[PDB]
């Protein structure tokens, strides 16, 4: 009988091991033990992104945001989901929000967020070109 | 820290 913390740590190991469905299931067990922890949901969302299930990832991002409205990663992963689902305007807004929150929180992710924004804006422009 | 990673 592992604790929620142990399950989260096991999921993290499985993630390092690139065992994404297994990791996601572990985070699910963590959520069962304590469903009030936003990080279990954002961790599982990243697994779902790796598994090409952005809709499942999006629902987890929403659950995380209900628990922690200031979550940088929940906004960033939500942006990634929307990008995959071709909701470009919303994706860019979420990535820009992740950028703003990371700044407000004085967090440092190097160039990860601006790089993701650039990818999102390009993808948006390419979608416009693909239609004319 | 990298952003696309688990916590």
């Amino acid at each position: 009988s592992p604790s929620a913390q142990e399950l989260k740590e096991q999921g993290n190991r499985l993630f390092v091991g690139r065992k994404y469905p297994e990791a996601a299931a572990c985070y699910g067990r963590a959520i069962t033990r304590n469903p009030l922890v936003a990080v279990y949901y954002t961790n599982r969302a990243l697994c779902y992104l790796k598994m090409q299930q952005p809709e499942q990832a999006l629902a987890d991002c929403r659950r995380a945001l209900e628990l922690d409205g200031q979550s940088v990663k929940a906004h960033f992963f939500l942006g990634q989901c929307q990008l995959e689902m071709e909701s470009y305007d919303e994706a860019i807004a979420n990535l820009q929000r992740a950028y703003s929150l990371a700044k407000e929180q004085r967090l440092n992710f190097g160039d990860d967020i601006p790089s993701a924004l650039r990818i999102a804006k390009k993808k948006r422009w390419n979608s416009i070109e693909e239609r004319r | 820290n990298p952003i696309s990673d688990v916590d």
